[PDB]
C-alpha cells in the first residue's frame, strides 16, 4: 500500500520558515510520479503550493514561488517543504500528495501548521460526568494552544455515538473542546469510560475517566 | 492562472436523489497532447480530499457507480445519481493542465431530510476544574435536524451574553443529523454565588422550549 | 511549466 505519512503539527514564529517533511512508504519517490503539496487555510478551498516529479524536476505556484522550495531526500524516502518569512496567512492545514496523468490518487492525513508568536500551551482534562435509558458523558479539553487536539475513548475501542466537536478559541486565546459519547444508563454501570486526550504540539497524552459524581 | 468557479456553493439534496455540480473554467483546460485533466475530489469531514473521477468522466473505482463526470473545453459537471448519506462533505474540481494547478471553491453537499428534535444535556462543572478558579457549564444537544438552533444560559433567572461559546458537528455521514456544544464560562467567585444553572433550547423539533438544569450543589 | 499533470510521469500519457 502506497502512503504518505507528513511531519508532525505545530507552531512557527512570525518572519521564520515553515518545514514539513512527507515520508513515503509502499513506493519509491523515483519511480515515478509527482510530489506535491498542497494548503488549505482556515475555512477556505485548497491551494497548489508545488511539486517535485520522480526525477527531481520542481514546479512551483508562480505566487509562492519566491518563498517556496522543495526538495527530494531519497535517501529516507522524503520530500521536502519550506516557506520563508511566513505570516498568519500561511496558517493552514498542509498536505502532500502523489500526482500522475490518473489525478491526485493518494494523500497524507493533513498537518496543521499554526504560524504565531504565540507560546506551546498543553490542555487540562476534565470529566463531564454522567431518558431513559440513554445517558451522555464526556471530557472537556481546555486552555491549549495550538491546534489539534486528537481524543479517543477507551482507547478506540468506542466510537459508536462519539460526538468530538470543533475547538473554540477561548477570551485567553487558548482552545477549549469537548467530546461526548452516549451510552446506556444502565451500563453506567459495569463499564468504564476513559477518554484518550493527544497534544501532539506539547507531547501531551492524557487519560482521563468521566464517572459519575457522588 | 485559470480560475475554477463551482456552482452551487451549497446543495441539500434528500438521500436517493440526484444532484449535479457544475464547473466553469477562465480558460480551456485541455492541454496540448489532447488530454483535460480535469478531476473531481470529495473531501468528507475532517478528512483529506479523495480522488473521484480523473481525465474529466473516468470513475476512481473503475467501474460503474454513481458518480458521472462530463463536459470539455471551459464547462464541466459532476453528477451524483442517488445521493447517500455518505456522500456528505465538500466537493471540488480541479485542473491540472495549465501550470499552476487550480481547484474550485468547493460545493457543500448536504442530505435534505425530516425533522429531529435535540437530545438536551447539562453537565456541571468538575471538583477538579473548581480548584482552579474557573467553572466550565457545557451543554450538548444531540443529534438534531435542520442545524438551526438556538441556545440560551440562564442563571438564577438572568439570560447570559458574551460569556459563552458553541460548536456544532458537521453532518453526521450516517443519520445525517448535527450535534452541538455550548460552555458557559464564570469564574469560581461567579459560580458560588448563584444557584440555579439552565440551558433552554429552542429547535424546530420542539413545540415548546427545553430546559435542562441543576443547582449548585445537589448530587 | 513543470508541475502540470501532463509532466507528471516517465512514459508519455495516451
Amino acid at each position: 500500500q502506497v502512503q504518505l505519512q507528513e511531519s508532525g503539527p505545530g507552531l512557527v514564529k512570525p518572519s521564520e520558515t515553515l518545514s514539513l517533511t512527507c515520508t513515503v512508504s509502499g513506493y519509491s519517490i523515483t519511480s515515478d510520479y509527482a510530489w506535491n503539496w498542497i494548503r488549505q487555510p482556515p475555512g477556505k478551498g485548497l491551494e497548489w503550493i508545488g511539486s517535485i516529479s520522480y526525477s527531481g524536476i520542481t514546479g512551483y505556484n508562480p505566487s509562492l514561488k519566491s518563498r517556496v522550495t522543495i526538495s527530494r531526500d531519497t535517501s529516507k524516502n522524503q520530500f521536502s517543504l519550506k516557506l520563508s518569512s511566513v505570516t498568519a496567512a500561511d496558517t493552514a492545514v498542509y498536505y502532500c500528495a502523489r500526482m500522475g496523468y490518473d489525478g491526485l490518487a493518494y494523500w497524507g492525513q493533513g498537518t496543521l501548521v499554526t504560524v504565531s508568536s504565540a507560546s506551546t500551551k498543553g490542555p487540562s482534562v476534565f470529566p463531564l460526568a454522567p431518558s431513559g435509558g440513554t445517558a451522555a458523558l464526556g471530557c472537556l479539553v481546555k486552555d491549549y494552544f495550538p491546534e489539534p487536539v486528537t481524543v479517543s475513548w477507551n482507547s478506540g475501542a468506542l466510537t459508536s455515538g462519539v460526538h468530538t466537536f470543533p475547538a473554540v478559541l477561548q477570551s485567553s486565546g487558548l482552545y477549549s473542546l469537548s467530546s461526548v459519547v452516549t451510552v446506556p444508563s444502565s451500563s453506567l454501570g459495569t463499564q468504564t469510560y476513559i477518554c484518550n486526550v493527544n497534544h501532539k504540539p506539547s507531547n501531551t497524552k492524557v487519560d482521563k475517566k468521566a464517572e459519575p459524581k457522588s | 492562472d485559470i480560475v475554477m468557479t463551482q456552482t452551487p456553493l451549497s446543495l441539500s439534496v434528500t438521500p436517493g436523489q440526484p444532484a449535479s455540480i457544475s464547473c466553469r473554467s477562465s480558460q480551456s483546460i485541455v492541454h496540448s497532447n489532447g488530454n483535460t485533466y480535469l478531476e473531481w475530489y470529495l473531501q468528507k469531514p475532517g478528512q483529506s480530499p479523495q480522488l473521484l473521477i480523473y481525465k474529466v468522466s473516468n470513475r476512481f473505482s473503475g467501474v460503474p457507480d454513481r458518480f458521472s463526470g462530463s463536459g470539455s473545453g471551459t464547462d464541466f459537471t459532476l453528477k451524483i445519481s442517488r445521493v447517500e448519506a455518505e456522500d456528505v462533505g465538500v466537493y471540488y474540481c480541479f485542473q491540472g493542465s495549465h501550470v499552476p494547478p487550480t481547484f474550485g471553491g468547493g460545493t457543500k453537499v448536504e442530505i435534505k431530510r425530516t425533522v429531529a428534535a435535540p437530545s438536551v444535556f447539562i453537565f456541571p462543572p468538575s471538583d477538579e476544574q473548581l480548584k482552579s478558579g474557573t467553572a466550565s457549564v457545557v451543554c450538548l444537544l444531540n443529534n438534531f435536524y435542520p442545524r438551526e438552533a438556538k441556545v440560551q444560559w440562564k442563571v438564577d433567572n438572568a439570560l447570559q451574553s458574551g460569556n459563552s461559546q458553541e460548536s456544532v458537528t458537521e453532518q453526521d455521514s450516517k443519520d445525517s443529523t448535527y450535534s452541538l456544544s455550548s460552555t458557559l464560562t464564570l469564574s469560581k467567585a461567579d459560580y458560588e454565588k448563584h444557584k440555579v444553572y439552565a440551558c433552554e433550547v429552542t429547535h424546530q423539533g420542539l413545540s415548546s422550549p427545553v430546559t435542562k438544569s441543576f443547582n449548585r450543589g445537589e448530587c | 511549466l513543470a508541475g502540470g499533470s501532463a509532466q507528471s510521469q516517465r512514459a508519455p500519457d495516451r
